């Protein structure tokens, strides 16, 4: 998929390696990245694989109460994630639907 | 306290289950049957690697099953 | 003897107080227990709750439980595949199994009082849970007068003025409207200088308690 | 120049110095002591502490018994879930002893040296009250016949008791106030309680249910029983629309915690013992989520309608307003009172707040009739169809 | 998914019929085994796993 | 959620308690029954020079010798006027005469409240109208003022105010009007009581004033005829 | 009908719902203006959102209801035609203005038609499981007298005379610079009156002819709806007036 | 300006004098503070010992007694002991306690939440007041809530209304409910707390109204402050299926915001901004005057003005003047502000994947046919009429 | 008896480790012999789909 | 019961939109591309045929192509299940008009009799509005060649050129950018629909299974309503295709 590693690379690898190049150049950061397409296009291997190439941790939120020690619960959980991944900086956070659960 | 502690020993479990690619061992094997009583951080693979699939039985097969019972 | 009784139909028909004369007739204890207090905030233990409630009564002498609310203690329709409580789940079936003679029930009796059967499941009501059923109809027009009769006596009246001709007037009223009519009339009755209630002041007495906010003149005539 | 750059560095060197002192003499840590009142209240719990009081453990009466050693002993229940078996002291006098209260007991020799104070169960519900506070009449809109009616019932038996006895009716208790929001049903609670001057709990009708079942039922339970003990309580139940709805059941969570609260209400105050002396105020847009319980007298014994208020009553809120206000009485309160009626207490201050707006862009410290005329056609025609009343109203 | 699913039913293959080296014969069964998978997929309109 | 249909604890419909409301939104009209005659004054209140105030009315025709002032909402009454002057010509087809103010008035009441939100006919209302109107007219009987309601009750007068000083002004009406006060007077009597609910002082474009009078049909004051009222307030 | 459900109930602020929803979707944009003449009634919207790819020729926003009745319409929302809800109100008037002119040989005349405009809305109301229509109507005509006449009705059903009125992105801010513009040469002369809606329709947002459509009506003679070409032309002639008084 | 000068000198003097010369020459007395208060304090920290366990007060209690839960699982009933003030103690501090006999030694403790640190976003806006461009008059009407009484609270005391306090943003959007919020916090330079209203609306049942009251305490402390509840019209429509909370949770935390904001206990300049889409989705009361003082209602931005914010935006992405301008505004009518940003953002975007540093006229473009795909440009509005 | 839940209260939650432990020991892999387990319910549709 | 159930979707917002003409704004969007472009000598609309499959049976002349009279021809974007009642109705309406008037019916008349009925299910009834919005195209004496279209309340706009499905932005803009007004005849005009459904498309490539395109034209005095062949069609396809292959260049 020639077409789809292009578009991918841009927006969401560049500011993570480099915000410097972004910030000269004079585009504000991206804030959403929205994933959509049909259903076994790689597109949850593809964040996974994006985390490795950055060398960014991927945290993802998987809508578990047993990931959550944080306040025990993720959906008024909104700065207390971005605090820490800060501190572990880059990081790519994931939020995903696997369509069973 | 209860809730706290379910969750505790289920991530040992996690910390404890990566621990045997180093060595010969083979890892846990689990069913489930109802997934949605279940975390689906459980069911993510990097330590999965074989997913077993059962389906219901067609006709032929279960024929073979009912002659073992009988 | 009866495992229970149950007492179920429109509040204001003098339940509770119902409950205190029975306890006078019998001379036995009256167990108070509330519907809301046996299923609690600790989990596990609110079933144990139930248990030692009954428990005790056995001990006390015979006794007779008033319990309030019992619609509280749980409504077992259940199939909820989605969380559904149970607190209130395992108190339900604990009470059913004290009723159960396991432990005996000719020793206690319950006065169960409960606004509504509708609200309540088929488990708990039975006839060897509870075995008489009594409706409690809203007071009727001779039984307004009388619930009058012995408010008289605490503040004073005319002998112009009963219960009865208001009762035949508007069938809009209840025992506990009752005594607010009478306590209603009192404060106009005081407030104009007067050692008594006339006709004319409950007669007043029974527009005021009831609200208005514009009134009628010509609004309806 | 000198002087003063002379005096702010030595000043503030000096604090350094004196540091010592600054956390004995003024607090925030190590005393915080002025000994006017500390030497007093140190002085007392001094004798307590020397024999067996603190560390005081808070516990509570499980159950009396008379078994293993001496004839009064009771069965206490800490905190941390271990029963104990404990003795009394006369050492120091217990005072607010009673089954299933919180009693005090020591940790080093397990005794009653002192009961914890009435019905303290819930410390939550107790910090967020305010005692009577002063709201000024000149904020509490109108003059009108709605405020004086719900007076009658709230202050007078209170103020005096002495009247009710002597007749030999029986005293008020119950007041429904109810009608939609912004008539001031909370505004009007507030002044008339310091009138009075009897003692205030406003409650919230949302912290009375939390999380688990039945923990709805302690909270409500333990506040009715403190209101009776001390000596006259109103108990201003505030706002509850659907944290007051009638009993049913969803199996997925259901009505449950909501009537758990209401009915704790209702066991307590019919019971089999009636209500103390506790006066009820009920605040309630909708009528017709309430339980048929609650709707009927012995709690609510006269119902008060206190909703928008009529033609004459609108003008009465423009004057009350204006005197909180430094703006002219060279403009004719009757001329905004007609220009928007069907308008309630809140929309007629938005009228002066907006006149106030248009005035601070011209740049003037002083409010228009220009500025009036023009607030009370955009109120009448805009803010209509947000407002509250035509479905609260239906429900009232 | 599918087609790393290729490779891992060729080493099922390899050892059935004892081989030390994954041949063309065990790819041949593989497509056509993994095929049968994707026909699953597709009937059920709806992922395989679960 | 409960309906808007039920009998409130009160003892009246929601829906009737409403339509008074819309009543006290609209303008302020005066109808002053003397035994001189029937004049009816209705406030223009403009606030624009671009209309032409003829245009501005009011002040609607029941019939050729009997005028309506009407308050509330403006539109909501139309219809009722609509209705009205099918009827009037309709009753000189039968009695071969003309319509009295009782008669008509009356009959549109019977409408004023029908009202069945669900399961009830579309060609019966929903809700009943905000509109309380002011027939004034001179008839075969003699002056006669009747008064209508939105909750259909209809009543005599010799006095009314409808509008958002309704309450005000129908107590200041009683005050002032009575039956030895002359129909000159009576105009001058609803110009005063008019300031308050209007935004500026009384002129000759900002009043409309029409009087039916004995022997003579419905006639609606010229420009002349409203300023000498203005002369003397 | 089955349905009956209420969409229109009564407020105790003396309204009806839908009317006050309407009224404010006429505040919020579509300008339409209208002067009155005196030989001639010009009407104007401006708005049909040309996009230099549409049609303009069969595009109507301004129907001619009669020969001697026109009605330029106004509502907007993010939806932002509401001709369809106009397509209704338009119809019914085409009838009853030729129904009118059938029984009485009178000419029907825009104080008929704006009866009519206060009782649709108003039946709509009454009958059970029904709403009033979002429109606003400039409702333009000749009498039986011949004089020009320009009326203004709004979503109640409540209508008045008025020389000029605007409506629309600020119905007065809009007036109240035009209200200068109207003076008594501005009324006699016909061309003049042209010239009077299309300096309105600028003020709000200036430029284009293509968005400005505008339809005049002369005598009881048939409407007559201009070109957009004779529209751009007189923009342009109208920009150098403004710097000329200024 | 002299008198003023010297008073600051002496207030400050004063506290430091009178509260030295008491103690120092008190010393060389024979009989009053001398060696005792020196000693007293030492005391205290030999009383205490190590360890010292950690508590927080709920309450004090008029009786010399305290309820501080101790951090051991059970509560204690403490005694005002080795000396320390009941009534200087304010309520949710943390303190320390003597293990040995339960006393509170002292304050000093607060033990840091998490909390309080998720409500506290700070500002720090991408484009903010004079760098937007037309409808200036838009922005100055919601001034006279927000900004207005935090530059200048004078005028409002002097005239001598209520303060206001409360604005519902509506309309259509695409005029930057969200930008508006954020200028409007730069300008006044106040505290920003934001919250999002989702938020409110949590897996637990009935913690809800509790959040409520915690924003609302952080906001008074903070005062002026300025609150941003980005769209509340998102609780009462949705029902996310993560509670059982229901239609009832809704109810009781839209309940609770009127509670703190006027109510039976105020909070001290607290205002709220609350963007929303629509009116009539809300809750009644929520929406009633005198819980807001200014409403309005914000229509999209004009097509000329779409041209002025676009010269803006091309120069922030590196100024270009070979672009079709006039082009990429018009085939889009009448919509959001967001589309501007999304066509400049995107340029510059496919000018760096291309290999420069310029955005040139092909680049933007390419940004305008991925713009489409992603949003629908302005045909909505076209088709109808 | 137990249901899927997992949106419920700390009450849902402990019911569920004992339903688990119920199935293993019929017929897991430990099982009864001559002796009989008897169970008692009031609807057999409170219980878990597995039990 | 029955008001609480009717979830007040009748019901006029404050905005001035109706909840449910914008829903169904929604439902045409997903659904495929229909556009129609003017020519000087007939008109052409082009409409993406969605029945591929190697077993047909082809039992209808197009199920999106649909002849609503013998002088009218109309395309499809929105829902097929609204479309067969809808189409039906047009039809009627058509004929009963070539009847009395005897010449082509008007666009603009075609669309407005069905807007009524659009109108009276969004503001009251609680009957859902059609889900397919219409582009019709005919000619008609007197304005000469015309194209309609029709939305969901009925709402009708006269267009040159205008699309309407999927990818509509990207369609009318494309569209916009070569052709403004009426620059081109009927041959050049089927290569550009055939162009922009071949963008829009997933299928960059198209075959007749893909496209179905229909033309009316103007011969001999009277209206011609043809549905071109698979064998015409790919005649066009081969021509845009053609000249892709050049702009690369």
């Amino acid at each position: 998929l020639d077409k789809q590693i292009k578009e991918i690379k841009e927006v969401i690898e560049l500011p993570v390696k480099h915000p410097e190049l972004f910030e000269a150049l004079g585009i504000a950061q991206p804030k959403g990245v929205l994933l959509y397409g049909p259903p076994g296009t790689g597109k949850t291997l593809l964040a996974r694989a994006v985390a490795h190439h950055t060398d960014c941790t991927f945290i993802r939120v998987s809508g578990s109460e047993l990931v959550q020690k944080f306040i025990g619960e993720g959906a008024r959980m909104v700065r207390e994630l971005f605090v820490m991944a800060r501190e572990h900086a880059p990081s790519i956070i994931f939020m995903d639907e696997i369509d069973s659960i | 306290g209860a809730d706290r502690e379910v969750q505790r020993i289920l991530l040992e479990l996690l910390n404890q289950m990566d621990g045997f690619d180093q060595n010969v061992n083979v890892k846990v094997i689990m069913a489930t049957n109802r997934a949605d009583t279940l975390d689906p951080a459980l069911l993510r693979p990097g330590r999965l690697d074989r997913k077993i699939e059962f389906p219901l039985p067609d006709r032929r097969q279960k024929r073979l099953i009912f002659s073992t019972i009988t | 003897p009866p495992k229970g009784v149950l007492m179920y139909g429109p509040p204001g028909t003098g339940k509770t107080l119902l409950a205190r004369a029975c306890a006078a007739q019998t001379k036995a204890t009256f167990l108070k227990l509330a519907g809301p207090q046996l299923v609690q905030m600790f989990i596990g233990d609110g079933a144990k709750l139930v248990r030692d409630a009954f428990a005790l009564a056995k001990e006390k002498a015979p006794s007779i439980i008033f319990i309030d609310e019992l619609d509280a203690i749980g409504t077992k329709r259940f199939d909820s595949e989605k969380a559904g409580d149970r607190e209130v789940q395992r108190t339900m079936l604990e009470l059913l199994n004290q009723l159960d003679g396991f432990q005996p029930n000719t020793q206690v009796k319950v006065i169960a009082a409960t606004n509504r059967v509708d609200i309540l499941d088929p488990a708990l009501l039975r006839s060897g849970r509870l075995d008489r059923k009594i409706e409690f109809p809203m007071p009727n027009e001779e039984a307004r007068a009388r619930i009058m009769q012995i408010h008289s006596r605490k503040m004073n009246v005319s002998p112009d003025v009963n219960y009865e001709e208001l009762a035949r007037c508007t069938d809009d009223f209840n025992g506990a409207q009752c005594k607010a009519v009478c306590v209603e009339a009192g404060m106009i009755a005081l407030r104009r200088g007067a050692t008594e209630l006339t006709h004319e002041d409950y007669m007043e007495g029974i527009l005021e308690v009831q609200a208005k906010k514009k009134a009628n003149l010509q609004y309806y005539a | 120049q000198s002087t003063y750059s002379r005096q702010i560095k030595q000043v503030e060197d000096d604090i350094q110095q004196l540091l010592k002192k600054i956390n004995e003499l003024t607090g925030i840590k190590e005393s915080d002591t002025g000994l006017a009142p500390p030497a007093l209240w140190d002085l007392a719990a001094d004798k307590q502490t020397l024999q067996s009081e603190q560390p005081l453990q808070v516990a509570r009466c499980t159950k009396i018994i008379n078994a293993d050693s001496e004839d009064p002993k009771y069965i206490i229940n800490v905190k941390q879930f271990a029963k104990f078996v404990v003795d009394l002291s006369d050492q120091v006098a217990p005072t607010d002893i009673e089954e299933g209260m919180r009693v005090g007991v020591d940790r080093n020799k397990y005794q009653i040296h002192i009961p914890l104070p009435p019905k303290i169960d819930p410390t939550v519900t107790m910090m967020q009250v305010e005692e009577k506070p002063d709201v000024t009449y000149s904020d509490v809109g109108g003059c009108k016949e709605q405020i004086e009616k719900l007076r009658e019932v709230v202050e007078t038996p209170l103020l005096h008791p002495e009247r009710f006895v002597n007749l030999g009716i029986e005293p008020p208790k119950g007041v429904l106030l109810f009608g939609p929001p912004g008539t001031g049903k909370t505004l009007c609670a507030r002044a008339v309680a310091n009138r009075t001057d009897a003692c205030f709990i406003p409650v919230i009708g949302s912290e009375l249910v939390q999380k688990y079942v039945g923990e709805g039922a302690r909270m409500v339970r333990e506040l009715f029983e403190m209101a009776r003990t001390k000596k006259a309580c109103l108990i201003f139940f505030d706002e509850i629309d659907a944290i007051g709805g009638a009993r049913f059941d969803d199996g997925a969570g259901g009505d449950n915690e909501v009537q758990r609260t209401m009915l704790e209400l209702i066991n307590q105050l019919d019971g089999f013992d009636p209500r103390g002396n506790i006066k009820v105020l009920m605040a309630t847009n909708r009528p017709d989520t309430l339980d048929p319980a609650l709707m009927r007298p012995g709690r609510l014994d006269r119902k008060i309608e206190f909703s928008l208020p009529d033609l004459e009553g609108r003008t009465h809120i423009f004057k009350i307003h204006a005197r909180s206000m430094s703006v002219e009485r060279d403009i004719r309160f009757e001329l905004l009172a007609r220009l928007c009626p069907n308008s309630t207490g809140a929309e007629i201050r938005s009228v002066c707040t907006e006149a106030g707006m248009f005035a601070i862009r011209a740049r003037r410290k002083i409010a228009t009739e220009k500025d009036f005329l023009e607030a009370v056609n955009k109120v009448i025609k805009s803010y209509a169809k947000f407002s509250a009343t035509p479905r609260y109203m239906t429900y009232n | 998914a599918e087609v790393k699913g290729v490779c891992t039913e060729a080493g099922m293959y390899a050892l059935r019929e004892r081989r030390v080296h994954v041949t063309q014969e065990d790819f041949e069964m593989a497509v056509a085994k993994v095929m049968q998978k994707d026909s699953e997929k597709n009937m059920s309109i709806k992922k395989l796993w679960k | 959620d409960r309906g808007v249909n039920t009998f409130s604890p009160e003892g009246r419909l929601f829906q009737v308690e409403y339509a008074i409301e819309g009543h006290k939104l609209g303008s302020t009209a005066i109808g002053i029954q003397t035994s001189e005659g029937v004049c009816l004054a209705v406030e223009k209140r403009i606030t624009s020079p671009l209309m032409e105030p003829s245009s501005i009315e009011k002040i609607v025709e029941i019939d050729a010798h009997i005028g309506c002032a009407m308050s509330g909402l403006i539109a909501d009454a139309k219809t009722l006027i609509d209705k009205a002057r099918v009827e009037t010509q309709n009753h000189w087809f039968t009695y071969n005469e003309t319509m009295t103010v009782e008669s008509v008035t009356q009959a549109v009441s019977n409408l004023a409240l029908q009202f069945g939100e669900e399961d009830a006919d579309p060609g019966a209302m929903s809700r009943p109208f905000g509109v309380a109107l002011l027939f004034g007219g001179v008839d075969e009987k003699g002056p006669q003022l009747f008064h209508m309601d939105p909750s259909g009750t209809f009543v005599q007068c010799d006095a009314r105010a409808i509008g958002s000083a309704s309450e005000g002004a129908q107590s200041s009406l009683q005050e002032v009007y009575h039956k030895s006060t002359t129909l000159k007077e009576a105009i001058k009597s609803s110009l005063i009581i008019l300031k308050q609910v209007m935004e500026e002082k009384l002129n000759a474009t900002n009043i409309e004033l029409a009087t039916v009078q004995p022997g003579q049909n419905f006639h609606m004051f010229t420009k002349e005829e409203l300023e000498e009222v203005i002369k003397d307030i | 009908m089955s349905y009956d459900r209420a969409i229109t109930v009564f407020s105790p602020d003396g309204h009806l719902f839908q009317v006050e929803y309407a009224q404010e979707a006429v505040k919020k944009g579509s300008t339409a203006v209208g002067v009155r003449g005196r030989d001639i009634v010009v009407l104007g919207v401006e708005k049909k959102s040309v996009a230099k790819l549409q049609d303009e020729r069969t595009v109507r926003k301004i129907c001619a209801l009669d020969d001697n009745v026109c009605m330029a319409f106004a509502v907007v929302a993010s939806v932002s035609g509401l001709t369809a809800d106009a397509r209704i109100v338009i119809n019914r008037a085409r009838v009853e203005c030729q129904s009118h002119r059938l029984t009485v040989g009178d000419p029907v005349t825009v104080e008929y038609i704006t009866r009519y405009i206060a009782s649709l809305k108003q039946r709509y109301t009454q009958s059970n499981g029904r709403r009033p229509f979002g429109i606003s109507a400039l409702i333009v005509g000749f009498d039986f007298d011949g004089t020009p006449r320009l009326y203004q009705t709004d979503p109640s059903g409540t209508y008045h005379a008025w020389k000029a009125n605007a409506i629309g992105r600020g119905a007065k801010s809009v007036r109240e610079f035009l209200e200068k513009n109207y003076t008594d040469d501005a009324i006699e002369t016909d061309d003049l009156t042209i010239k009077l809606v299309i300096k309105a329709l600028l003020e709000v947002v200036q430029s284009g002819g293509k968005n400005i459509e505008l339809a005049v009506m002369r005598r009881d003679q048939p409407l007559k709806i201009l070109s957009p070409e004779e529209i751009e032309k007189y923009v342009a002639e109208i920009e150098k007036e403004k710097e000329e008084n200024e | 300006t002299q008198c003023r000068l010297k008073l600051l000198k002496l207030e400050r003097i004063k506290d430091y004098l009178l509260m030295e010369e008491e103690f120092i020459r008190n010393q060389e007395q024979m009989k009053p503070l001398e060696e005792k208060q020196e000693e007293e304090r030492s005391k205290v920290d030999d009383l205490r010992g190590t360890p010292m366990s950690v508590g927080t007060l709920e309450e004090i209690i008029d009786d010399n007694h305290a309820i501080v839960s101790t951090s051991v699982g059970s509560e204690h009933y403490v005694s005002i002991l080795s000396f320390v003030d009941k009534d200087l103690l304010e309520p949710g501090c943390s303190v320390l306690l003597n293990h040995k006999v339960h006393a509170v030694i002292g304050v000093l403790m607060d033990d840091t939440d998490p909390l309080v640190t998720v409500m506290k976003v700070e500002k720090a806006p991408q484009e903010t007041y004079a760098d937007i461009g037309g409808l200036d008059n838009q922005i100055q009407e919601i001034k006279e809530s927000v900004e207005l009484p935090l530059t200048h609270p004078e005028y409002y005391e002097e005239m001598g209304i209520k303060p206001p306090k409360g604005v519902i943003l509506y309309g259509p959007p695409g005029t930057g409910k969200t930008l508006l919020a954020k200028a409007v916090a730069n300008q006044t330079s106040a505290t920003f707390l934001r919250v999002v209203g989702s938020e409110l609306i949590q897996k637990y049942l009935g913690d809800g109204p509790k959040l409520v009251r915690e924003l609302f305490r952080v906001a008074e402390e903070h005062a002026p402050s300025i609150v941003f509840i980005d769209e509340i019209d998102a609780i009462g429509t949705k029902r996310y299926d993560s509670n059982s909370g229901g239609e009832r949770e809704i109810q009781r935390t839209m309940l609770e915001l009127l509670n703190q904001l006027d109510g039976f206990d105020s909070r001290g300049d607290v205002k709220v901004i609350m963007a929303t889409n629509r009116i009539e989705t809300l809750d009644p009361a929520l929406i009633r005057p005198g819980r807001i003082d200014r409403k309005i209602e914000f229509p999209l931005p004009d097509e000329k003005t779409k041209k002025r914010i676009f010269q803006i935006h091309t120069s922030r992405m590196t100024l270009a003047d070979d672009v079709t301008l006039d082009d990429l505004i018009m085939a889009k009518d009448d919509l959001s502000g967001a589309d501007i940003k999304a066509i400049c953002t995107e340029a510059g975007l496919m000018a760096l994947r291309e290999r420069r540093m310029k955005v040139t006229n092909e680049d933007f473009k390419k940004s305008k046919e991925n713009v489409l795909y992603k949003k629908q440009e302005g045909t909505p509005e076209g088709l109808y009429l | 008896g137990g249901r899927r839940f997992s949106e419920g209260t700390s009450a849902d939650r402990e019911i569920q480790r004992t339903l688990m432990e119920l199935l293993n020991q019929m017929d897991g892999f430990d099982t009864l012999h001559r002796v009989k387990m008897i169970m008692a319910t009031n609807r057999p549709d409170t219980l878990d789909p597995a039990l | 019961m029955s008001r609480r159930y009717d979830s007040r979707t009748t019901i006029f917002s404050p905005e001035g939109r109706l909840y449910q003409v914008e829903y169904a704004m929604e439902a045409i969007g997903h659904a495929g591309t229909c556009l129609g472009i003017l020519a000087n000598d007939g008109v052409l609309l082009a409409a993406e045929r969605r029945n591929i499959h190697k077993l047909l049976d082809e039992v209808f002349f197009s199920e999106k192509i649909y002849k609503l009279n013998e002088d009218m021809a109309c395309s499809v974007a929105g829902i097929t299940s609204d479309a067969n009642v809808l189409t039906n109705e047009l039809r009627l309406i058509a004929q009963r008009y070539l009847l009395q008037y005897q010449e082509p019916i008007p666009c603009e008349q075609l669309v407005t009799a069905l807007c009524d009925i659009k109108q009276a299910y969004t503001q009251f009834g609680g009957k859902r509005p059609f889900g397919v919005s219409l582009l019709y195209i005919g000619w008609d004496k007197h304005y000469g060649f015309q194209l309609y279209q029709s939305d969901p309340s009925g709402n009708y706009g006269g267009w040159k050129a205008t699309c309407i499905g999927n990818n509509s932005a990207a369609a009318v803009s494309m569209l916009k950018q070569d052709y403004k007004e009426g620059e081109m005849t009927l041959k050049s005009a089927l290569a550009l629909a055939v162009k922009v459904l071949n963008k829009t498309m997933d299928v960059s490539k198209l075959s007749a299974e893909k496209v179905e395109i229909a033309t009316l034209t103007r011969e001999n005095g009277k209206t011609v309503i043809r549905v071109l062949k698979q064998k015409e069609v790919e005649q066009l396809i081969k021509k845009h295709e053609e000249e892709e292959a050049k702009a690369e260049r």
